[PDB]
Order: structure tokens, then sequence, then C-alpha cells
RNA sequence: GACCCUCUUAAGGUAGCGUAGUACCUUGUCGCUUAAUUGGCGACUUGCAUGAAUGGAUCAAUGAGAGCCCUACUGU
RNA sequence: GUGUAGACAGCAGGUCGCAGUGACCAGGGGGCUCUAACUGUCUAAUACCAACAUAGGAGAUUGCAAACCCGUAAGGGCUAG
RNA sequence: GCGGUGAAUACGUCCCUGCUCCUUGCACACACCGCCCGUCAAACCACCCGAGUGAGGUAUGGGUGAGGGCACGGACUUCGUGCCGUGUUCGAACCUGAAUUUUGCAAGGGGGGUUAAGUCGUAACAAGGUAGCCGUAGGGGAAUCUGCGGCUGGAUC
RNA sequence: UACCUACUAGCCGACAACGGGUACGGGUUGUGAGAGCAAGAGCCCGGAGAUGGAUUCUGAGACAUGAAUCCAGGCCCUACGGGGCGCAGCAGGCGCGAAAACUUUACAAUGCGGGAAACCGUGAUAAGGGGACACCGAGUGCCAGCAUCAUAUGCUGGCUGUCCGGAUGUGUAAAAUACAUCUGUUAGCAAGGGCCGGGCAAGACCGGUGCCAGCCGCCGCGGUAACACCGGCGGCCCGAGUGGUGAUCGUGAUUAUUGGGUCUAAAGGGUCCGUAGCCGGUUUGGUCAGUCCUCCGGGAAAUCUGACAGCUCAACUGUUAGGCUUUCGGGGGAUACUGCCAGACUUGGAACCGGGAGAGGUAAGAGGUACUACAGGGGUAGGAGUGAAAUCUUGUAAUCCCUGUGGGACCACCUGUGGCGAAGGCGUCUUACCAGAACGGGUUCGACGGUGAGGGACGAAAGCUGGGGGCACGAACCGGAUUAGAUACCCGGGUAGUCCCAGCCGUAAACGAUGCUCGCUAGGUGUCAGGCAUGGCGCGACCGUGUCUGGUGCCGCAGGGAAGCCGUGAAGCGAGCCACCUGGGAAGUACGGCCGCAAGGCUGAAACUUAAAGGAAUUGGCGGGGGAGCACAACAACGGGUGGAGCCUGCGGUUUA
């Protein structure tokens, strides 16, 4: 932060060492979004439900929430999928295929009274899991 | 401002009236006035109290208004000017002196830090000297062997 | 130390202004000073100005008139051409044909109006209006 | 099992270390070592019967000291 | 090439054998623990150790006709301290 | 509700207990029945150390070393981009010690977080009941406690 | 040096070498008002690669994508003696995953090699097929009259063919679309997608469910009246599109040169000295390098902007006037500006002298009082301490008093809203040594200056190491109380330590929570040093008021802040440099590194968690703050009784249909 006419490089090192105070900008150029997420970038997924857990909101509120307990095929990470909608766990049970994406909640972490939980359920056998609990779609038996 | 090591600004200058001219009252010469500096040298009396008794005892308003010349400008005109600069050497002076005095009061950092000031001091005068060429290039301020009272 | 005279008489002119002061003394006088202060002349928002020598740098004692509102230095003095005054005009200066840039140049200190007359440029020296 | 009290003829073992060169139960239980180990090392340790110059823990270097393991070697 | 010199160090090419420190001479190496710090000393003739000693640490007595010790005594060691 | 009879005490102060008002303090707003810290245990999650135990990359010396290229020598043929040999040159592949770097597993240990209707206290918030905070050192189940200097970001005097 | 030889001892780097991370480079693309910020898959330029790797033939040219050779690696045809292959060429397949097409057509054109030519080949190219690629253009309706609940199907009236289907020709290599006439339609075949509590445009309409089902980017909803959640009803926005999660830009002046803050909210480094860097006084003389105007060589097209021309409008192609390409090489003019050259100038700093000020520093000594140790004399039942106690101490004569001799620490009142010091910090006195300051100065110097990442010294207290000392004080420790407990506050002992001598660590709320330098900006107001006028003064050593300068405090206008406030001693207005912060935890923690004997200091993340934490101010409640006041639901002073005994009734619980 020097002013003088030829002090381009006072301010251009000082502008470069303050940058890295932000998180973001420090984050992206670390990599390490890339080396956190399961789905590394790619923005569904596709992993096999293996258990199903409710579990239970926040401290205020008072509720349960459906969570399949689902790990990747793409690279074998096991982590926890909250799955939206009424009749969420009837369409969905252990070993299947369902897409899954993030819950897009704050900061792109997990979403609402859910502790823990950042993967939701978008898809169960590469059928949207929206449609089934509307009912415009049908179970596959496989 | 402020001084060189110590932060206590201060305005005690010495207010000298705007003279373009030499004094209308005075009788004295250019003569008198260099022959009066010279014999204050040859005594041993050095340039700061020279203009000081010139104005004094013989009420000289300014060496540089009457004769034309400084004292120092006198002193290199004639010869009689020494190889180092009066206050390079009055800053050796008093380090040599304040290491003379630290070197049995080791516990006497507060003169420890005066000395480094004096040294920082001494440093900046040499680093403007051999920047005007009054000094060789060469010669670098040895704090221990090359900062004697007349240097050869 | 001092080391931006022609700041520090801009900063001492803004001063006055502010109090409402008609006139103020200039701490120590330069020919750029007196140039900025003549094209400020020409440019009405500067009364008067004399420069008192006193066996020193010199110094001016300015009638401000009452007709500026803010003028310091610009710092760094930037490079500016004949098609560059625009942006700098649209920085510091209020509105258009309103106050003007202090501009030295090889003809002649002058502000960017006379300067883009003139279809030359140089360095930015200050601001007024 | 982090508290009121004990058992208190002075005191109730602190730091540490712990199946030890000390540990009866005992070839204690778990991990590495092996196809397999009453062994070696690491950890836990309710310590029959550890503990601070009755010196405690730990230690680079040194050791014809005492165990175990890997490679090389070989009529062991 | 260095050196005064003895000698030492180095380079190029050729060549033999299974093997060129050709015999003699001449460390196998490494990792993890226990124990003692180390060099040293030790049961001459079954124990060369982890034992003894060690520097380091600490405590105690004594102001010299002392503390400590020898002698029956004369008188002595420590102490030409 | 009424009547008979008939007494001590206090010519008060706000100390006790409620309560009112102005000011100061406040981390309190459900307003002190407030908020609130740490250990201990239990469930879970992410992590760190961990004697150990693998896998992969880069580079390095070294090794064994396919194949090819020129040099030279020797023979067979249509007299050689051929053959044998030798020397030289480039050199893949594989093996190996250290170095470097990326990650999987690991008995056990650690602190962090988060969930009970957990247990224990009450440390801070008012002068929070011993003012508190800061540095440092020691002690204790735990908040924390005491000593030293410092500050006031502390009320009342 | 590409390799070899003799020789020299260099070369690059703290202005970032070497290494790690990452990446095809640029033309450009994204986005924003712009400064910028982010990515550079596709079209063109250059680069490299052919399973990984090495080697080589052929050729003008290669280490060749359709060449070989071998090794690794996988696979493959075999008559088992052997022989091939690697689609990062075009379609296609397996695998892979969130992640993408036809094994179509033709040399007709544009190109290329071949040929002398005629011409042939061309998964180059063109032409299509398929994929909610990006953009652009259209339509699913139109429509008079008439009716309710104001736009829905009505009743009716007709009318058009942009679409869809057909005919026919233009047409292309031949197709298809497109294109023209005609004509097929009861205008019927052609609309969906989200969302409805707030942020935010839309329902406080009716049942359901009952902290459950669910919603929810965030806020927030539901444990009984849900505009919130599910169906409905209705409504809303968008439009052949409409959402979701990343990403990224903008929002956000939330990276801030433009353009932010840093007293109390995250943030000034403990202070300071100081290199590279960076910032720099007026001034004469000379140059013209940055700079300036201008010229000439460039900065490929493409994409960008506008128009024209032509595709029906459109995007799009050509011409053209601009943009970008940038921020290169070289000439002429100018000399203000800055940098270069040589002086000067006195104010900035530097140097010297004068009378004064100062708990400024080291070194030495002496001193003040209290305390304490022992001894002596007197005297005799307790002293000490507490809220109250006890330990403790005393009959071995303490306490208290008197005398005397040693001891170590400690420097009171004086003392100040005083002083000196870089800060830390410094209070007995004397002396020696040293240093700075302000003040006075027709004194010497001539810009010699400010700041300053790195780096260096000083650095309170605690702590550590070695030697001393130990009166007092006093972590630990022990004991006595307090209490439910007390490992605390209280009290009795009291070790290390406080002190000194020689070193180390290097941190504090090291604070003015305000880094340092300069100019500038109403005033009133103590006191201190110096200087200076004057009145008094034993008209002397001295003390008063005024005034300039430099400090040291309070008050406060303008000014500014969110305010408390700051306010010539800025947090005001400009100049310069540096340090520092970027939502709250995890965390000044982990790993690596340096530093230290150690404790530790320095540097310093991530996973994960979270919607606030936080700052000033304010209205109340509240306190074991303060002040004031009041009343037998307070007190004092009183009188009685309930509580005791029996009965009566009411509440709880046992029983109970
Ligand atoms: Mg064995
Ligand atoms: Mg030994
Ligand atoms: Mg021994
Ligand atoms: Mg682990
Ligand atoms: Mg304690
Ligand atoms: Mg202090
Ligand atoms: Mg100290
Ligand atoms: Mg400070």
């Amino acid at each position: 932060m020097a002013k003088g006419k030829y002090a381009a490089n006072i301010l251009k090192q000082t502008r470069k060492d303050a940058r890295w105070k932000d998180t973001y900008y420090g984050r992206r150029v670390l990599g390490l979004n890339v080396k956190a997420d399961p789905l590394g970038g790619a923005p569904q997924g596709r992993g096999i439900v293996l258990e199903k857990v409710g579990v239970e909101a926040k401290q205020p509120n008072s509720a349960i929430r459906k969570c399949v307990r689902v790990q990747l095929i793409k690279n074998g990470r096991q982590v926890t999928a909250f799955c939206p909608g009424d009749g969420a766990v009837n369409f969905i049970d252990e070993h299947d295929e369902v897409t899954v994406e993030k819950i897009g909640g704050r900061m792109g972490g997990a979403m609402g009274d859910i502790p823990g939980v950042r993967f939701k359920v978008i898809a169960v056998n590469n059928v949207s899991l929206n449609q089934l609990v509307i009912g415009r779609m049908e179970k596959p038996r496989r | 401002m402020a001084k060189m090591h110590t932060k206590r600004k201060g305005k005690s200058s010495s207010t000298r009236p705007i003279r373009t001219d030499p004094p209308e009252w005075c009788k004295i010469g250019a003569d008198e006035v260099t022959t009066i500096v010279l014999d204050l040298w040859k005594q041993g009396v050095s340039t700061a109290e020279i203009g000081m008794v010139l104005r004094d005892r013989y009420g000289v308003p300014d060496a540089k208004l009457i004769t034309g010349k400084k004292v120092t400008t006198i002193l290199k005109e004639n010869n009689v000017a020494p190889n180092i600069p009066e206050d390079l050497t009055n800053l050796i002076v008093k380090a040599l002196g304040l290491r003379k005095h630290l070197s049995v009061n080791k516990k006497d950092v507060h003169n420890k830090r005066s000395l480094n000031l004096t040294e920082s001091k001494i440093r900046r005068l040499v680093k403007y000297y051999k920047q005007e060429k009054v000094l060789p290039r060469d010669w670098f301020y040895k704090p221990e062997t090359a900062e004697m009272m007349i240097t050869r | 130390v001092l080391l931006d005279p022609l700041a520090n008489a801009l900063s001492t002119i803004k001063n006055a202004e502010a109090i409402g002061k008609s006139s103020c003394v200039v701490r120590p006088a330069s020919k750029n000073i007196g140039n900025v202060l003549k094209v400020m002349q020409d440019l009405g928002y500067i009364g008067d100005f004399e420069f008192i020598d006193d066996g020193k740098a010199g110094i001016y004692s300015v009638t401000l008139v009452g007709r500026i509102n803010k003028c310091g230095a610009i710092k760094p003095r930037y490079s500016v051409g004949t098609a560059s005054f625009e942006r700098w005009e649209k920085q510091f200066l209020p509105a258009k044909n309103f106050g003007a840039l202090i501009v030295t140049t090889s003809s002649g200190v002058m502000s960017q109006y006379e300067a883009r007359d003139k279809k030359i440029g140089g360095q930015l020296l200050a601001y007024v209006y």
C-alpha cells in the first residue's frame, strides 16, 4: 500500500499476500474443494444404498428426516444422503442404484435442521425420485 | 522536525536576519577577519566557535556577508582546512570516548544505545560525504582501527 | 520531513476555504506552485497571490476570494495524453465543465481544457473546483 | 465411576514407570513379527509384592553383557 | 604435474586370464529392546557381568592445641596440609 | 355485622423483610426462579499421534542388459542395409540401497465437536458474593486456586 | 560445451535461483458501469504425441498417425513348426462415468498429391442422419355480436393457413429441408414448467395430519384455527422452455491502485536502530532517458461495434469506417515535470558554545528508619489472630519495657491532574564516568532527511542455569477453621522465589487498547524547563503577571465518527513509508521448520462445526452498588394465640362400582 509513483512492486506484493486471507480465493487456488468433496466437482453421482436412517432434526424443531446411507461407486466413499418428500423411504431400500446431488444449503453444506448430512437423493435406479414422490413414476423391480 | 534518534522536536534556531550586504556600521575589513580566522585556527579553535568569537568580541555579523566566503571556504582557499569534516570528527571522537567508558561499565546499556545512535549518525555522515566525494570511496568507517583523530 | 510542497499548499488552501478565511499564507513557494496559482487565478477560482521572499524558499500571501470547494495535489502525477483526460476528469472532477485539473506540460502548466486545446499532454499536477 | 465417611495407634504412593531383570494368577488380553512363536517389540494394566539420591523415568556414544528380527553366508 | 630431491599424484593407448588387494594380508551388515553412561577394575585356578570404580549431585564433622584415626607410653598419620 | 369490658407498648428508624424513585454497574429480556464454565461418563462424527504395515510417482548413483548405429578384421554368395568376431556408441526393461514425495491399514492414545431428561460442582455475568482480565509459575476431580508484576476494559469509597 | 582437449573460477539467486503445485501457448472467452476479476476443450497460429520407451531404415525433407526393430504391457491368428496387432484417422464396440451421435452420401463443389493431358482416388471436404448444443425467427390462434362471477368456457357468426398431411416443379452429385401454386382441418393435432408466510410476484379459502408426516438457499413453519406442510379449489411468473447442484463473474468499496479499515467491533509490531525498496526542499547552469507532441516500420485474419450490400425480419456472408491486437524498433520537436550532470541556497535534519532543568544510565560509598537474631536488666498470666474460633506461641518467663551487639531486605512523608527516559522504566544521600533534551545563539554544515519487509540491540514480572544471601514477604507443602464438601477465600508455619553476582528465555491489558515523519486547521484553560518584559521582593540570591518555544492535563466550536468520543498532544484535512485485519468455532491447535537447557517462543493450516459471534448506545428487571422513603401483610417494644391435647371443616393421598 505504497502511494509513490515508482511503487507498483510494493502494491502488487501487498495485494498478493492480502488476497490469501479470503477463504474463497485461497481455497480455489489450493484446490481444497476438489480434494474434499466425494463427487470431485461432479454435479451428481451414483451410489449403492446400504442402510436407511431416519435421522433427527435440529433442537427447536422436532422431526425425523429419512436419510439413506449410500456408498459411491465412482470413488467408494461412504456418506449419508437425505431422501426428501412424503413416502421418501418407501421408494428406496437397501442395495439400490440412486443418483445423489448436493443438498444446496448453507455455503454448499448441510441445509436446514439436518445435522451432519450434506448429500441428497435425486433419483432411484436412474429415474426421478421427485416424480416417485409426486406419483407420476413407479419404482422398478431391479 | 524530530531529532535523528529521539523524536523530541525543537525550535531553538539561531535567527539570522536577511542581510544581503556586509555591515554598514562596522569598520572591520575582509583582511582583518580572515587574519583573525587564520590566527584562531592556528591556535586550535574549531570552526563552530571561530565565527562565534568573530561575532562576539569583534561583532562580526557574518563572514560570508563581508568576505564573500564562509569559514570552511576560507580554510580550503588557504590550505588551512582538515582532511576530515568537523562533524564527522566530533561524532567519531564522542563514539571513541563512549566506547572507552563502555569497556568498563558493561551494565550501561542506555549508553550502549547512545553509542549505537552516534554510530548511525557517523555512518550517515560517511555515506553523505562519500556521496559528495569529500572522503574516499574505499575508506569505510572502521569503528576499531580507522577511526583515529587525524585519519591517514 | 517536508517532501510535497505543492500538496501542502493546496491542503492549506483547502483548509482556508473550509474555514472561509479570505486570506492565508502559503508555506515555501515553488515555481510549479506559482504556475498552479497563476492557472488557478486565470480559472477565477483563486483571487490573488504574491511571492514575499524571506531569505528562504519564499512564501505566499494568497487572497482567497471564495470560489473553490476543494483542491489537492494529484499523486501520482500521472502521465496523460491528449486522448486520456476524460477519465481523470470523471474521477476527480464533480461535473462536466466544472472544475479543472492542473496539468504540467512542455508547452506549459495549465488546466486540461487549454491542454486539450493545445493538443499536448503530460503529467497531471492537481485539481481545483 | 468423577462423591458425605472410612481403615486413619506419623503418613496414606505425587511426577513417572507398569505382566517389568519386579507379576502369583500366567503360556494375562489386543496389534506387528511366523504356516504355526510359554518368544521379541508396541499397547492395556485391578501393581500377589513399582516409585523418586533404599534415587524415578530416559538416554546419543560405548559394550568379548542379555533377548528377538531381516539380509548375506555356509556340511549346523 | 608437484617437489630442490627422494618420491608422490594423474592421463592416453594396447593386451592376457574363470579370477588383477590373483598368493599372504585383511570388517559381514542392519533394525528393535533390556541393562550400565563412557575409558577402566574384578573372583590368579569354573563367574570379565547388569557387579566394583568413575566424573557429576548431595549430606555430615571440624577454625587447626580442630574433626577423624594409630600408640600402653614416648609420640604420631592426615600434615612441608 | 353488633355490643360488654378493657391493656401495655411506639413522642420511632429503615437495621430485618417487602416495596417506590433518581443515579451507577450489568454477558440479564421468559429479565436472577436469568444466563452460564469445566471434568466426568454414554452415542456418533471428523480428525491427530501410533510400535507397525503396504501401494504408487519423481530423481539419483549402480547393476544385469534386449536391440540398433558407425569402425575394423574373416569368410560364403548375384561378393551385400546379409554372416561371425571385435571395439565403440545410443540404449529400453528389470533388479537394488539411500533421497524425495502422495496415499491405504493399524492394537492403543489424544484433544474437538455434537446429541440425552446424565453426574458433579458454581468459575465468569451486579462489588456474581474473594473485582476481573493479561503474562508467568505452582496446586487441585473439574471448573478453577494461590504467588509475582501490569492494566482498569472494576463497582463503592 | 552440441561433444572433446589445455586452462581459467566462474555462472544463477533473497529484485525468489533450485524444488514443489499446476497448465497445451497466444488470437481470445466469461462478467461488470467501468477498474478489474475468472477460464483460456471446439474456429484459426505455433507446439508436442502416436500403448509406455529407446533405436533405425527410406527420403529434398521423418526418427514417419496408415514404416520398421527390440524391451515392457495387453491382445491375437495357428495345421502348434510359427505369424500379426495397438482407431489420441472416420463411423462403431466394450470399459469408464454426471458426462455426448450414423458402422449415411458423394467426388458435385472447394483443396491435395498423381498425370503432359483426358482423368482417378480422397471418413480431407461437402452433403445429410442423431444429440432440449449456442443464437435467431415464427405459429398452436384469429374473430364480430352477445351474457353472467371481468376473463372462462359458454351461444352464435364466420374467417386465415404461418404449422401439420398431399399433390406438382423449382432444387441439390442425387436426396431431405427449404421453395411456389393448389389444397387437406369439426381451429382440432400442436404447453407445458415452477411456485403461492418473508426475503419476492402470487390464498389468512375448505378438509387432512398433530414437534408426527413434511417444508426450509437463509429466516422460519407443525404438540390442535398451519394464507407455510398434503390433495383440492384458486392464484402467480416464465415461456418450447423451465428448474436443480457445482463452478465462476456481479452482488460486495466481501481483496478496496481507482476504492476499505486497523482507540473500544478482526486488526498498530513492546520499543527502537536500521539495509534493499519506496518517498523527498527551494535553486542557477546542461542534457533529454521515463514523460510529452509527431513520423515511420510492425502488432495475421478470426471474433468485437455501427452502417451499407445481400440472405424474407433476424442472427449470418462481403465492402467499409472503428475496436482489439500492446504495454515493440527506430527518427524529429518540446524542456514544465520527474531521473541523469555540476554547484549553490537556509528554513529540514547534523555539528559547537551559554546559563538552567531532570526519581536519565552505569560504578562506588555512606545514610534513614523500621524489622529481625542473640544476650543482658525489669516484670509475671497470657501473647497472636478471628465474623467468631483454633492451630501457633508462653510458666524453659513469652507479651510489654530498657541496654548492647550483628544481620539482610527496603528507601517513607517530602511527592504533584511533577520530571527524566526509545520503550521496559527510574524516587535516601555523596562522588566519579557517560548521554540526550529544550532554551539562547547575524556560531560551524549545506538536503547530509522520513519511513522502512527482511535483519539487529533493549525489553516489566514470572521461569530457567551457576555462586551467594535469606530480615521480611511468600506459589508449593503441612496444620487450624469455614462449609454439604473447601484440594479456596480466613488464620498459624513456611520451601522455591523476591535481592545480588554471571548468563538464558523474549513474552504482558509491554495500553493512550491510538506506529512513525511533515504542512495545515476557533478558542478558553493548569502546570513544568528555558528565554524574555515589567511590579514588588532585604525594589539583591529570590517570588508574581504578561508573552514566544518545547513538553506535560482538563474543557470544548468547527470537523468526523455508529456512538463512548477525538478535537494544534486528533480519531480533523492532505503527503510518505511500514506493520496489520478480511463471518464465528476448530486454533495460535496439528504437521514440517527455525529458535531455547527447559518451560516454551516464532511460523501456522485442514477436516469438521456453526447463524451468528461481536461493537456502542438504550428501556426495563436485578445485585449480597450507592442515596432517598415508607407500612404492625416490616422492626423495635409489647398483648394473645396457632404449633402441644379433643372435636369441627377443607386439601392431599389409601380404599372405592
Ligand atoms: Mg527361536
Ligand atoms: Mg560398564
Ligand atoms: Mg556401580
Ligand atoms: Mg489415522
Ligand atoms: Mg492452592
Ligand atoms: Mg507498565
Ligand atoms: Mg527481575
Ligand atoms: Mg505501541
